[PDB]
């Protein structure tokens, strides 16, 4: 039995990190020899050296594409925009996170304007809290009442993609698995 | 009505402490990204401190541990509680509404910290 | 820490119709750069944001263009108004990094 990992790291096209992909995996013998370029491996509370035996009873793979730079943000305990207003790991966080440069696929001469990011937002995010609305942020006295002009901004800002940026405006892949055990019986057993 | 009003600024004694106030009008500091950047006399720029919406708070490595920025949302005012002060600290200082963290579309008209 | 250095220090022009103000960055930026201009005596207003937009109230006559390590910022008609000091600043890494400035003259 085979854990649909091949449809989480290799998707054609992922989804922006404001909207972030999660799918669900249960019911299936967990391998992690798949995970086997260059890329980066951070685990958090469980030993990289033997997730493969190591069973448990949910994961969840939630995938998002974010620049160089903000992918020290996706780790326990960091502040940032993209950990404040758009993706945010817990205190206690017993998972890996995998991210991997992908200047090949994400990045157009043109620039890519597929991905965006939410730069303005009220409060801050509950660790797994997802956000879609795309209401115009009000930064002043004045009423939005649905036009973005002065003091009213448009929350969701696009990410400029080329291929002739420097590595840390480069596009990273970035999935993060969330382990979770159950009382009851568990069912992804390496 | 978009002014930004800066008080607080003085003589100090090096390492005493000096507290920074900056009165907004037609701005909820509270909903957005606010920035303290501080101008050395006849130098150029450089920013010290912004606070996020949500309520992070970062500095520039030369001020981090000894400058703390905040908010109070009743009196909409921005607050810098600056405590051993160095002779390196003398400048004006402004706050400024910085349009995410990335530029400052708006300046106050900036007060003088004069450290000894 | 990406060092700005603006090439020209100071740049003395008669009120006609020319300008030019380079901003070199040590690594690529990538259209995160942004120009201030600071009258003596004054605050700095915003005029350009990422390298290539007007902010506003700014008149046509200021312009700017640039990506990578290389940016521009020209006067189309040197106005009176216009002889102060500019600043390049840059938003690509943390912290926001500004320039020594050059200053306009007559």
């Amino acid at each position: 039995n085979l854990c649909p990992f091949d449809e989480v790291f290799n998707a054609t096209r992922f989804a922006s990190v404001y909207a972030w992909n999660r799918k669900r995996i249960s019911n299936c013998v967990a391998d992690y020899s798949v995970l086997y370029p260059f890329f980066t491996f951070k685990c958090y509370g469980v030993s990289p050296t033997k997730l493969n035996d190591l069973c448990f009873t949910n994961v969840y793979a939630d995938s998002f594409v974010i620049r160089g730079d903000e992918v020290r943000q996706i780790a326990p305990g960091q502040t940032g925009n993209i950990a404040d207003y758009n993706y945010k790991l817990p205190d206690d966080f017993t998972g890996c996170v995998i991210a991997w440069n992908s200047n090949k696929l994400d990045s157009k001469v043109s620039g890519n304007y597929n991905y965006l990011y939410r730069l303005f937002r009220k409060s801050n995010l509950k660790p797994f809290e997802r956000d879609i609305s795309t209401e115009i942020y009000q930064a002043g006295n004045k009423p939005c009442n649905g036009v973005a002009g002065f003091n009213c901004y448009f929350p969701l800002r696009s990410y400029s993609f080329r291929p002739t940026y420097g590595v840390g405006h480069q596009p990273y892949r970035v999935v993060v698995l969330s382990f979770e055990l159950l009382h009851a019986p568990a069912t992804v057993c390496g | 009505d978009v002014h930004l009003v800066e008080s607080g600024g003085g003589l100090i004694q090096p390492g005493g402490s000096l507290r920074l106030s900056c009165a907004a009008s037609e701005f909820i500091v509270s909903a957005n990204y606010m920035s303290w950047v501080r101008q050395a006399p006849g130098e150029g720029l450089q920013w010290v401190s912004v606070i996020y919406p949500g309520g992070s708070t970062f500095y520039a490595e030369s001020v981090k541990g000894r400058f703390t920025i905040s908010r109070d949302n009743s009196r909409n005012t921005l607050y810098l509680q600056m405590n051993s002060l160095r002779a390196e600290d003398t400048g004006v200082y402004y706050c400024a509404r910085d349009y995410g963290d990335f530029y400052f579309d708006y300046w106050g008209q900036g007060t003088l910290v004069t450290v000894s | 820490e990406i060092v700005l250095t603006q090439s020209p220090g100071t740049l003395s022009l008669s009120p006609g119709e020319r300008a030019s103000l380079s901003c070199r960055a040590s690594q690529s930026l990538s259209t995160y750069l942004a120009w201030y201009q600071q009258k003596p005596g004054q605050a700095p207003r915003l005029l350009i944001f990422g390298a290539s937009s007007r902010a506003s109230g700014i008149p046509d006559r200021f312009s700017g263009g640039g990506s990578g390590t290389d940016f521009t910022l020209t006067i189309s008609r040197l106005e009176p108004e216009d002889f102060a000091v500019y600043y390049c600043q840059q938003y690509g890494s943390s912290p926001r990094t500004f320039g020594q400035g050059t200053k306009v003259e007559i």
